[PDB]
């Protein structure tokens, strides 16, 4: 299960943020500000991978803004990768050319396939176009 | 200022008002609060949080926001005392054991200095077995009457049947609204 | 700017 | 781009030649490489407008280490450029000559800087000893060849204060690299015509002055109360740096001068003015004006004795500022404004800051310590912090409290009953030890001793080592004062401390405790619960030989740290 | 012994360096910027930082921070001072301290920045006099700074004399919680606009206490100055002598006198504030300012700012005199009154909602601060006595000058 | 007028000490 | 009623650490105000722009009976915005959850099939020891459903259940036998991710 996902900017400022672990306040604070330096202090040939916390955190990033996940050392690593793409892929097609400008205007969007996509840390719907006409339904309710 | 569209408001009925539902868990807080609303008595299941409902009468539209008596919830009901105008108690004269309960958590409820202007309003309910007490022997146990600067107004509804909930309707009126 | 740059550019 | 630029610089149009210089200029700004680009700017150097020569010259500067080879054709300008008619124009040479880090370049540089060391104009004297200077620190020997010294002490006596300050601030960096053979010390003929010109010298001149007589030492009375006196103006100098040269010069001088005559008197009385000017300068001078009074503080504390209300800390002071005003307010903390050291303390102990409130808690500890008629008012404080109930303020009280048990602990018997319980479930290392270590030693208050160390021996083999220990002192002290309640307590401790505890410290420990116990119980009250002597308090005070060399450095690197010059330089 | 005077942006950018020693290699400067987030976030931020062996020392500007790398043993002192310099120096020249001007003034930047400081040690540092040589739109330099004069430029001729002085007061107020005054020190500031034809040299006389004792006269009105710090025109022999004040003034406004000295009177304005917070329901602020300065004097923009709960909403203010607006960029109560009778009375009861739910963290108790600026008032008591203006040439000058009180550090200090 | 007190002129020394 | 992207943009034009903070404070004073109000129609820009302060460093704590009246209202866009604030803004260590119980058992039972995905969402992000234990028995009926859309939400709230309360894995045994012959690639995910958590 994914403990936290984080979607963060190169400067360091943050556009999403998606944590299934219950922890304090300044506590999350104080680790979303460790996890920024370490990818923020990281090169483009560390594998992504970072296990900080003994938490497999990876790192994969599309654009200027990257994105972080939270893996306990129960699964492999690279279908974490493969769930982080099939993710972008579906906000892409859901949202079209996705780009920075549009993830601060329509972060509940995000939130709301985010929530539709992957709960409790764990995957949703296998599938891509389900879940995209699940969301369509979802928001023509009004 | 011009207050015309004020006036014209009020000419045809613009005060809508707020209530309040609290008391103990198995009060009839939920039934009483089904048969001002729809007027059935339905059963549920008992309020782990809380039920919000708005009835129109009088051209007042009386939002109730029921609070049940859970252990956990019971200080919970200061949440509610913010933006609150009205307050109804719901008693439980079939719980002898649970009389001394309800009436420390109303005293308590009523030990606070934000929740001053709301007027006492005690409701008689489970008023169907013979065990019930009447309408002045709970009030003289509870001791209504030695809270100064108080409003209160004890009657007594029948869960089953529904009387006493048009008295009580027209007491708040009369209570909240000043007016011809 | 680099914030106007698609995601993955598909 | 870059060859249009190369193109445009190489034209023979001076409105295309100053654009393109203009953004040479940007891009190395902008944070461009145009070190590339330097041998196509050297043919456009000799100009008649001065506008691009400065921008040529401030380009071979910031690329003169970079391409040293490209740099060799440039002293032809260099030097025809040293003899302009134009004051500016041969102060601007001066000074990029000095500026280029070329070591094939500065030895053909030495003709120019002889030539213009008798520079009539004063701008250009000053340039030359600019020059001079940043030769020597370049190349010391080559300074020397040249013979710039002789030159350099004969622009002390003579006219244009400006260049003599100039020349004096030269010699004295070239002397701070010297290893102080041929020093250019002057006799007290020469510190008189140094005062003279003192008065005429600008804000910046004045710090060249007076650092001069910084490294000077009088010999006698008379010499040093006139040195006191000329200083004595210069406390009313607007520049905040200017007074605490002149402050730090008085207080140089005054290692020579005598308490008996009043000249001592007046000197201390004067000062407290210029202490109190300077602790209303700004947010940044404020540290240093904090490290200045902290360092003058410990050698002569009798001049800010009555100086106790500019050491509160304000509202809108920065976090370095308050930090050194409780240092400040501890270092001259004494009995006649104890009740007001209380009360700022108790106002500073309702903030937010965590590092704050933590030396607020040490300064009060250290107010209580060092003053004995406020222990009372100290304790009644400590136990109101501890009732107010937060954690940070809890952990310093605990500790606080423990520090003055060890220390004055003869009337400490009335607050242990209020500390019995006083939330023991804190899980500080330094506030459990010390609460664990003050019912060990003060276990004859509380009736519930042993019931409140079982609370604490449940993880004693996997707290802390320190914690561990200061609760097997507990132990053993409860079982030497009062065996019956606690006969199967110290073997418990024993067997836990002694079987199940690796700690080789621990381990020994428990050993040895274990074997005066099974040796003589009676002689453990006269070994183990002995009464200790005196604990000796760490001064704060320096060392007066690091105080002394202290006291000529100031208002430098050294006297910000508290360090040593030696000790921080590189 | 500055190594190399650089200027940095928000976004640790240096947006213009300048070195001066060379000892220092230039790309030290990014270690600047981490080594301040690091010190910031651990409270151990300073201006003075360290990377090794060199030390970075730089105060903050109003867009950029003035970092200065130093290797050896330098006067920190000295290295503010030249900062500060700086600073007014580009406030002269530029009327606005952004980033705007830093990337569109670099013409003239990089020249001032070069003549003012040569091998770390600066040489000039008037703005009016180096004004003469270095323009952004180059003559032989001014002999004022070969001079001794460097702060007063000869050859000034003006239609009129007149020189308008101001003596501005700064009412500094710590009263504690207890209601009991702790730091009670008002700062003189004596401050003149000099516009006159050629230089004279101005013979400033006040009714000084030390004066009027050593003139025999000590027993009027005498202002007791603890501190009294005369500006660069201001020879210090002549006030050590016999507190004699002889200097020439500048061309335009600056700064010749800063008395101070402690107050030993009443507050001008008492502050009887009440704070009826209940708990997580309400909360009142019985707010009282007595005027306890003199009648004949009116306090123009009074301004006490009470702070109010930070997350107080929905707020009702029953007060008497004066306008009352809750900032919530600020979270406080502003008291502003635009004039304010001496002598005048302000009830205040405030009325403001609170959440139920509590708060995380402590925000801590804000001090009250009263912005009282009543001009045409003398606390002190000093007053001018004469003003000798004297020319070679001779004129009749027509000096002039303003009382000015306003209110310092007055904060009172919350129960 | 002026905010903060009106100028006013200043003398040119003290015309009773001499 | 400020809308999102007016906010979006104002934060957006703020540069300094302390305009920022300012521009964010006088946001939330405008913000407290309007929730003191009751306001009811634009109370979803208020929340979105609360959001946006929260997840930009600003406290939250007042937002906090605002989210338990949305969550409990019968507008969709109020209900979505409810179920945001309580995933994001609300946790075990909070303790204003334990009323968020009676809301969620109210909208489980909701016909529409977007309300009770919502609620479930929330339920499995923001799972409490104590929670779990009053909704176990309304999990277990959903997990028996043939809502292909649902079963998945259903496997993942009783996942979230069991690991916040591995003693109630023994009332899941009977309910997701015989569950292997499920055509959706989702639904089969989600049974498998189940049995290797039991
Ligand atoms: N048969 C009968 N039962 C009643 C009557 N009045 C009250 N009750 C009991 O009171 C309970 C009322 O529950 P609800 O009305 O659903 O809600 P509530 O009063 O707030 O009780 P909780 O949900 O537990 O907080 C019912 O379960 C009944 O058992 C009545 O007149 N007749
Ligand atoms: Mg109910």
């Amino acid at each position: 299960m994914i403990h936290f996902i984080l979607l963060f900017s190169r400067q360091g400022k943050l556009r999403l943020q998606k944590w299934y672990i219950t922890l304090p306040d300044k506590e999350r604070k104080k680790i979303t500000r460790e996890i920024v330096q370490i990818i923020l202090s990281r090169g483009h040939r560390t594998s992504s991978f970072v296990d900080w916390k003994e938490l497999k955190l990876v790192y994969k990033r599309y654009a200027s803004l990257y994105f972080c996940c939270a893996i306990e050392n129960q699964d492999n690593e690279l279908l974490t990768l493969e769930i982080v793409h099939r993710y972008v892929e579906l906000l892409d097609k859901y949202f079209g050319n996705v780009c920075e400008l549009d993830i601060i205007f329509n972060f509940e969007k995000a939130y709301f396939i985010l929530d539709e996509f992957i709960i409790g840390g764990e995957i949703q719907e296998t599938s891509k176009k389900i879940a995209v006409k699940a969301i369509e339904d979802s928001d023509m309710l009004q | 200022g011009n207050i015309f569209a004020n006036l014209f408001k009020g000419l045809f009925g613009k005060k809508e008002m707020r209530i309040l539902m609290v008391g103990l868990d198995a009060a009839g807080k939920t039934t009483i609060l089904y048969k001002l609303k729809l007027g059935e008595i339905v059963t549920t299941i008992p309020t782990i949080g809380f039920n919000v409902e708005t009835v129109e009468y009088k051209n007042i539209s009386f939002t109730v926001w029921d609070v049940g008596g859970q252990d956990k919830i019971r200080p919970l009901w200061r949440h509610y005392f913010q933006n609150t105008q009205g307050l109804i108690f719901v008693v439980d004269s079939n719980d002898r054991e649970r009389v001394n309960e309800a009436r420390e958590e109303l005293m308590r409820m009523l030990a606070e200095d934000e929740l001053r202007d709301a007027v006492l309003l005690v409701f008689a309910n489970k008023q169907d077995l013979p065990n019930a007490m009447n309408a002045a022997e709970i009030t003289d146990k509870l001791g209504l009457h030695s809270l100064r600067h108080r409003n209160w107004y004890i009657q007594a509804t029948c869960a089953t049947s529904g009387d006493g909930l048009y008295e009580g309707l027209d007491w708040l009126s009369n209570q909240l609204r000043n007016q011809k | 700017k680099g914030e106007n740059t698609s995601l993955l550019h598909p | 781009e870059i060859f249009e630029l190369k193109a445009e610089l190489n034209s023979d149009k001076k409105e295309k030649k100053k654009e393109a210089v203009k953004k040479v200029i940007a891009s190395m700004t902008v944070g461009k490489d145009v070190s590339a680009l330097f041998p196509d700017v050297v043919n456009c150097m000799q100009t008649d407008n001065l506008e691009l020569k400065k921008l040529v010259y401030l380009y071979l500067m910031n690329y003169a280490k970079s391409q040293p080879d490209m740099a060799i054709m440039a002293v032809n300008t260099f030097v025809k450029d040293c003899e302009d008619p134009n004051p500016l124009i041969r102060a601007l040479a001066v000074r990029t000559m000095g500026c280029i880090r070329v070591d094939k370049i500065t030895e053909y540089l030495c003709e120019p800087l002889r030539k213009c060391l008798k520079d009539e104009d004063p701008y250009v004297r000053k340039t030359a000893a600019v020059c001079v200077a940043k030769l020597h620190d370049i190349n010391a020997q080559l300074v020397e060849d040249q013979g710039f010294l002789d030159t350099l002490k004969d622009l002390i006596s003579d006219s244009n204060p400006m260049v003599v300050a100039n020349a004096v601030a030269a010699l004295s960096e070239i002397a701070e690299s010297h290893p102080s053979s041929n020093l250019l010390d002057l006799n007290p003929q020469s510190i008189n015509k140094l005062l003279t010109a003192l008065n005429e010298c600008t804000e910046w001149g004045q710090i060249f002055i007076l650092d001069c007589l910084a490294n000077y030492m009088p010999k006698d009375d008379r010499e040093a109360q006139s040195i006191c006196e000329r200083v004595t103006p210069r406390l009313s100098h607007a520049n905040s740096a200017v007074v605490l040269s002149a402050v730090k010069v008085l207080m140089k001088f005054m290692e020579m001068l005598s308490k008996d005559l009043d000249y001592y008197g007046t000197l201390l009385k004067k000062l407290a003015p210029p202490l109190v000017t300077l602790l209303s300068a700004e947010p940044e001078l404020q540290y240093v004006a904090l490290r200045n009074i902290n360092l003058i503080v410990q050698k002569r504390p009798e001049i800010l004795k009555h100086e106790m209300k500019v050491f509160f800390v304000k509202y809108n002071d920065p976090i370095y500022v308050k930090l050194e005003k409780l240092d400040i307010m501890i270092r001259l903390a004494s009995q006649a404004n104890i009740a007001q050291v209380l009360a700022e303390l108790r106002e500073y102990a309702t903030e937010v800051d965590v590092d704050f409130v933590r030396k607020a808690v040490r300064a009060i500890g250290r107010c209580a310590i060092k003053v004995e008629q406020s222990a009372e008012r100290c304790v009644s404080t400590l136990l109101d912090l501890i009732q107010t109930k937060v954690n940070y303020v809890v952990q310093e009280a605990i500790v606080v409290i423990k520090d003055i048990f060890r220390k004055y602990p003869n009337k400490y018997e009335s607050v242990i009953a209020t500390l019995c319980e006083n939330l023991d479930s804190l899980d500080e290392p330094e506030a459990r030890a010390a609460m664990i270590w003050i019912v060990g030693e003060y276990a004859e208050r509380i009736d519930n001793a042993d019931e409140l160390l079982e609370s604490f021996l449940e993880g004693f083999h996997d707290k802390s080592t320190q914690v561990q220990l200061q609760l097997l002192t507990a132990i053993v002290k409860l079982f030497l004062k009062k065996p019956t309640e606690t006969q199967e307590l110290v073997q418990q401790v024993l067997s836990l401390a002694t079987q199940d505890s690796d700690n080789p410290d621990l381990r020994d420990r428990g050993y040895i405790y274990w074997r005066l116990l099974s040796t003589d119980p009676v002689a453990a009250k006269e070994v183990v619960l002995a009464e200790k002597p005196l604990i000796s308090e760490e001064t704060d005070l320096i060392e007066p030989t690091l105080l002394d060399e202290l006291i000529c450095y100031i208002g430098t690197l050294a006297s910000v740290y508290h360090k040593p010059p030696s000790a921080f330089v590189e | 012994s500055a190594s190399a005077v650089y200027v940095l942006d928000l976004k640790g950018k240096v947006l213009i360096c300048r070195n001066y020693r060379g000892d220092v290699d230039m790309s030290e400067v990014e270690h600047f910027m981490p080594i301040l987030m690091e010190k910031e976030e651990e409270g151990m931020l300073s201006p003075i930082l360290a990377h090794g062996g060199v030390r970075f020392m730089w105060i903050k500007h109003n867009n950029l921070y003035l970092v200065a790398t130093s290797k050896k043993n330098a006067c920190v002192s000295l290295v503010f001072s030249f900062l500060y310099k700086v600073v007014q120096v580009f406030s002269e020249y530029f009327k606005e301290l952004e980033e705007e001007s830093i990337r569109d003034n670099f013409v003239i930047i990089y020249e001032l920045l070069d003549e003012l400081m040569d091998f770390g040690y600066p040489q000039t540092t008037d703005s009016k006099i180096l004004q003469e040589y270095i323009t952004q739109e180059a003559p032989r330099p001014p002999a004022t700074v070969t001079n001794a004069v460097s702060w007063r430029s000869e050859g000034i001729k003006y239609r009129k004399n007149e020189v308008f002085l101001d003596v501005i007061e700064a009412v500094n107020l710590l009263v504690s919680a207890n209601g009991n005054v702790l730091r009670s020190e008002i700062v003189g500031s004596i401050k003149m606009r000099v516009f006159l034809s050629g230089m004279p040299e101005l013979r400033l006389g006040l009714n000084d206490k030390v004066l009027f004792d050593n003139t025999g006269r000590g027993k009027s009105k005498s202002v007791e100055l603890e501190d009294v710090k005369f500006h660069q025109c201001v020879r210090l022999s002549r006030f050590e002598n016999d507190r004699t004040i002889s200097f020439i003034p500048p061309d335009g406004e600056f700064e010749l006198m800063s008395y101070r000295l402690n107050t030993h009177v009443k507050p001008l304005i008492w502050i009887e504030s009440v704070i009826e917070k209940h708990s997580h329901s309400r909360i009142e602020y019985m707010v009282k300012a007595k005027s306890q300065f003199k009648r004949r004097s009116t306090a123009n923009n009074v301004e006490i700012h009470i702070p109010v709960p930070n997350d107080a909403d929905s707020p009702k203010f029953k007060t008497t005199v004066g306008s009352v607006k809750w900032v919530p960029e600020n979270s406080e109560i502003v008291w502003s009154v635009k004039s304010f009778p001496g002598g005048k009375e302000y009830l205040m009861r405030a009325h403001f909602g609170l959440p139920s739910v509590e708060a995380e963290d402590k925000e801590g108790k804000p001090p009250i601060s009263v912005k009282f600026e009543i001009p045409y008032f003398t606390t002190s008591g000093i007053q001018v006595r004469y003003l000798k203006i004297i020319e070679k040439s001779g004129y009749q000058a027509l000096p002039w000058v303003r009382y000015i009180t306003q209110n310092g550090d007055y904060q009172l200090r919350t129960q | 007028d002026r905010k903060g007190g009106s100028y006013s002129q200043a003398a040119g020394s003290d015309s009773a000490q001499s | 009623p400020i809308r999102l992207r007016e906010l979006i943009r104002t934060i957006r034009t703020a540069r300094t650490q302390a305009e920022e903070r300012e521009m964010i404070q006088k946001e939330c004073a405008a913000i407290r105000s309007s929730f003191r109000e009751e306001d009811n129609t634009y109370r979803c820009r208020n929340v979105a722009k609360l959001l946006y302060m929260h997840m930009l460093g600003y406290p939250a704590h007042f937002g906090q009976l605002e989210c338990l009246k949305l969550i409990a209202s019968q507008k969709f866009t109020d209900k979505r915005i409810g179920y945001l604030g309580a995933m994001l803004l609300l946790d075990e260590r909070q303790d204003v959850h334990l009323l968020m119980t009676n809301c969620i058992k109210n909208d489980l039972n909701h016909s529409t099939q977007f309300v009770q995905g919502l609620a479930l969402c929330t339920l499995g992000c923001m799972g409490s020891s104590e929670m779990c234990r009053d909704l176990a028995g309304e999990v277990e009926k959903l997990l028996k459903t043939s809502n292909s859309y649902l079963r998945k939400k259903a496997a993942l709230c009783a996942v979230h259940v069991i690991r916040k309360v591995p003693e109630l894995m023994e009332m899941f045994l009977p309910a997701t036998k015989n569950l292997l012959n499920e055509k959706n690639h989702g639904v089969l995910h989600t049974s498998v991710v189940l049995l290797t958590e039991m």
